[PDB]
């Protein structure tokens, strides 16, 4: 946003409250399934745990009341995952699961068989 | 207060302790006119006071050590504080925690200065609070708060990376730096450059020394 | 030399009566004008520019004259440069002075524009006035050649207006700049394409110094003074004055201050926070609707979590208003801001859920999904009132009825159906009504049987864009016809019109009046009346230029059959517009139609209105 205007502020800081999420270990010497139903307590990595028991997953994100977005890799991993995992149980967060069948780019793909099919509308019309 | 968003707790209490210690000095007030500019001032600090105590709630939701809320209650005492409905909070969330917190790993003279900030109805109404503070000042940390904030604030979270290193401390890191791409089995390098570190130890910060055990590992 | 200046005055200070502008005095000077142009020294051609002007004079000299001088200083700008790398040219380094450099910006702002010539012209002696920057002392002189520049539409280098930002605050010492002239700065800044923060920054801090030294200084005098010891316009008025003494600023430019500062993203616990007490709550009812609905639009962005202000609000919404005195539009607004879990639940959400209830009640499209939204956010937010949860599960119904309604009709689109679906079903509504499970059902008769696509061409589609045009045309919110229409809506919903023919134009109306019925606004249906009697007058329509103008189309026919002209018919019965319920020409186009195909019944029931109508 603007008015950050690139300052990292104390989120990118070097608190010591911020080391401590480094356990790394100090060695070197410095399309997309909508998921509702989970806790918010829920990791996004027991989300990739329990998800990608039907397909492989690239990104994921949670939200507020355990809605959340997880994108696939390939359309096979997404293919059985639509169907597998609805209704599964997981943590008493038993999930229940919806496919965005309109994505940001088929929606132009959506396009044209809005306009060709209105085209023959017209078409009947005059006729 | 501007730009003061996710700000960790210690960080909160060191600049705290740094306002208390900047405060002018009371003298007799020309009540003529002066009286106005006192009623502003209160505004301006009420102003800044609210912002630091929603953070202080913020940070009770979140949870927190004992030490560090101690520390903001007393400061916030030394600024004015005095509504004592965010003092029950304070009481509430000390004898949340009154069971398993260490009772000689903390500030006697804080103990003392809460335990008059806080008030004798809201002392006994948590009798095992009574105690616990009774407790800490009978034993614990002295003279803790003569400490430079810079001082309280290194000697409370390690590492932290805000001060500049001092010119001994490079010293230490160049050591570190110099071992690290050191072939393996250069042994007598290695035991060169360890035996150069140790006689610096002392001056060296007691946190860095996770990496120097860790280079050992590698 | 200075004996013709002064005359060209005399005779120009007087053209503002026709009789006075001596055309006569006009031609026996200027000429010489413009043959002694050379000799007279940059401050009075600059002097006798700024001067007033008549227009016929201006076209007559002054067109020319402004060239003529832009030229010779270009001039002499270049012999200064040259120094810093006729006789008044070998002295032309000490012409150009400081202040004759700002008054050579300042006296152009009225005849230039988005000219190349006018554009480089501004661009050369920008570096001039760059070479004086420190001379400068006055900082509203700097606010003059912010605006002045702005006035000339010149693209600036943003960089040199970044250090004049900041000298800003260097010459602020001197004298406080005041708060008109540092909204003036904001309002520059942002329109040509400012974004360096920190000059905004300095501005919007100087805006809230004047203010809180202002109620400072209100404060110690009733301190002081402590120390000794219609009737709604009569309300207003008190509240008007507090504000325009208090920060010397409308309440329709303050309410955009505070949505840029919203966008900007600032902290609101600084900015939003400090002036509610003192300053907004009190003359919160004298406020515009256009200004107050602002208001809360800003509070949107910037998602203020303090009941301390919001409950007030609240208050005076639900009370001082009523039902039929409010938009549905910003109660809608004022739920959404309160769903945010940052937000606690206010002691007086009852009050809101009861209007929230009425206002829909008494306004029997897509939007109301986003509403059950809404409401699923605010269901599971803390401990909820029951009395405020009881009406939300009846106005669900309420809305799942106005939905079926709709698809009885065939007009939304049936993914927001689906959407509606799914927050039902992740609601865990009851239905009662069984009106959910009926939507249901007819959602499944309708996709899984002739098409999404298939629904799509109930209606034909030539005839739902216009339809969606209207409805976002009558989207505008005026208040009571505080705010006229804007013009630019008027054109594209007439280019509309000059497209469609004139039979599916009133298609469209009866379709959105079975909805919405008498809901067209009367700009539309004015509109749309001149453009059907236009249409079937055959005259032509106003085909749209480039510079704003209108040219005659060529004329149009409709060969319109009998079962069109009966359908045409039907429509007449049920439209409600009314110009076209009673205007002839409409009527004696349906007859002379009615006449070239002919049919005996058809034609007696035109005769017996145009007999109504003639």
């Amino acid at each position: 946003n603007p008015w950050n205007d690139g300052d990292a502020g104390w989120r990118g800081a070097a608190t010591g409250a911020r080391a401590n999420r480094g356990r790394g270990g100090f060695r070197r010497g410095r399309q997309r399934v909508q998921v509702s139903g989970l806790s918010d307590e829920t990791t996004w990595h027991t989300l990739k745990d329990h998800l990608r028991q039907a397909g492989e997953v690239t990104f994921c994100k949670v939200f507020s009341g355990g809605r959340a977005v997880v994108e696939f890799v390939t359309p096979e991993d997404a293919a059985r995952a639509i169907t597998e995992l609805q209704a599964s149980e997981l943590e008493g967060a038993t999930l229940f699961l919806r496919e965005d069948r309109e994505d940001t780019v088929l929606v132009n793909t959506r396009r044209k068989i809005r306009e060709v099919r209105d085209a023959q509308l017209r078409a009947r019309k005059e006729e | 207060a501007k730009t003061a968003s996710d700000i960790p707790m210690i960080q909160l209490c060191a600049a705290l302790k740094c306002f208390v210690r900047g405060l002018m000095q009371n003298v007799e007030t020309q009540s003529l006119d002066e009286q106005v500019e006192h009623e502003l001032e209160k505004e301006d600090m009420d102003a800044f006071l609210r912002f630091c105590v929603e953070n202080l709630r913020r940070g009770f939701a979140d949870g927190m050590e004992v030490k560090c809320v101690m520390a903001a209650t007393e400061s916030l005492y030394q600024l004015g504080y005095t509504s004592t409905e965010f003092y029950e909070q304070v009481a509430r969330y000390l004898g949340s925690k009154c069971s398993s917190a260490s009772a000689s790993v903390n500030s006697s003279e804080t103990a003392t200065a809460v335990c008059l900030a806080l008030g004798e109805d809201i002392l006994d109404r948590h009798p095992d609070v009574h105690t616990f503070l009774l407790e800490v000042e009978k034993s614990g940390l002295k003279g803790e708060a003569s400490l430079s904030p810079t001082e309280w604030m290194n000697k409370n979270d390690p590492a932290n990376f805000i001060t500049p290193l001092t010119e001994i401390q490079q010293e230490g890191w160049n050591i570190i730096n110099r071992m690290v791409e050191t072939r393996a089995a250069d042994t007598e390098k290695l035991t060169a450059l360890a035996n150069e570190y140790v006689a610096i130890l002392k001056s060296t910060r007691v946190d860095d020394l996770k990496y120097f055990f860790g280079v050992f590992e590698e | 030399l200075e004996e013709l200046v002064e005359a060209v005055t005399l005779y120009l200070r007087a053209t503002k009566n026709p009789r006075l502008v001596s055309a006569d005095e006009e031609h026996i000077f200027f000429p010489v004008l413009m043959e002694r142009l050379n000799e007279f020294h940059v401050s009075q051609l600059l002097d006798v520019v700024e001067c007033h002007w008549a227009r016929s004079t201006l076209v007559r000299y002054g067109t020319t004259f402004k060239d003529m001088v832009r030229d010779r200083i270009a001039l002499i700008a270049t012999a200064a440069a040259k120094s810093a790398s006729d006789l008044i040219i070998l002295r032309a380094a000490e012409e150009m002075s400081p202040e004759t450099v700002l008054r050579c910006i300042i006296v152009m702002g009225m005849s230039a524009g988005r000219r190349k010539r006018d554009l480089q012209f501004f661009q050369a002696m920008g570096m001039f006035l760059v070479h004086h920057i420190n001379h400068y002392k006055d900082p509203h002189e700097l606010v003059r050649v912010l605006t002045a520049f702005a006035r000339a539409k010149i693209v600036p280098p943003k960089r040199f207006l970044a250090l004049l930002g900041r000298r800003f605050a260097v010459l602020n010492k001197r004298k406080k700049l005041g708060s008109l002239p540092s909204y003036r700065a904001f309002v520059n800044l942002y329109k040509m394409g400012h974004d360096q923060m920190n000059t905004f920054r300095f501005l919007a801090d100087c805006i809230l110094e004047t203010i809180d030294s202002n109620i400072k200084a209100e404060k110690k005098r009733l301190r002081l003074a402590q120390l000794q010891s219609d009737p709604h316009l009569l309300q207003n008025l008190r509240a008007r004055e507090r504000f325009k003494r208090l920060t010397e600023l409308k309440p329709s430019m303050f309410t955009k201050l505070l949505l840029v500062l919203a966008r900007f993203g600032a902290p609101h616990q600084q900015y939003l926070r400090p002036t509610t007490v003192p300053l907004i709550l009190p003359t919160l009812r004298a406020f515009p609707p256009p200004s107050f609905t602002r208001l809360l639009r800003a509070m949107s962005l910037f998602r203020t979590t303090d009941l301390d202000l919001i409950e007030p609000v609240i208050d005076f919404m639900a009370d001082s208003l009523g039902p039929t005195n409010v938009v549905p539009a910003d109660v809608l607004q004022m739920v959404r801001l309160v769903a945010p879990p940052d937000v606690p639940v206010p002691r007086n959400l009852v009050k809101l859920i009861s209007l929230c209830e009425a206002v829909y009640s008494s306004s029997a499209p897509g939007d109301m999904c986003a509403v059950a939204v809404v409401l699923l956010k605010i269901q599971m937010k803390d401990d909820v009132p029951l009395e405020a949860l009881d009406p939300l599960t009846r106005l669900m119904e309420f809305f799942a009825e106005r939905m079926y309604l709709l698809m009885k009709l065939h007009i939304v689109s049936l993914t927001h159906v689906d959407v509606f679906t799914d927050l039902c079903r992740q609601q865990q509504h009851p239905d009662v009504s069984g009106h959910i499970e009926r939507l249901c059902a007819e959602r499944r008769r309708v996709n899984d049987a002739e098409g999404d696509d298939e629904y799509y061409s109930q209606l034909d589609i030539d005839v739902r864009e216009t339809l969606h045009r209207i409805l976002i045309v009558n989207d505008y919110n005026t208040y009571g016809q505080y705010r006229p229409t804007p013009g630019v809506l008027q054109v594209d919903f007439k280019q509309a019109l000059t497209e469609v023919s004139a039979f599916d134009v009133l298609e469209a109306a009866d379709l959105f009046a079975q909805a919405f019925s008498n809901a067209l606004k009367p700009a539309v249906e004015r509109h749309l009346s001149r453009s059907i009697i236009a249409k079937l007058d055959g005259g032509g329509e106003e085909v749209i230029t480039e510079g704003n103008s209108i040219v005659l189309r060529p004329p149009r026919e409709l060969l319109l059959t009998r079962e069109d002209l009966g359908k045409f018919v039907c429509l007449l019965q049920r439209t409600p517009l009314r110009r076209v319920r009673a205007s002839p020409v409409v009527w004696r186009f349906v007859e002379e139609k009615a006449k070239k195909l002919g049919m005996d019944d058809v034609l007696r029931v035109v005769e017996n209105k145009l007999a109504t109508a003639v």
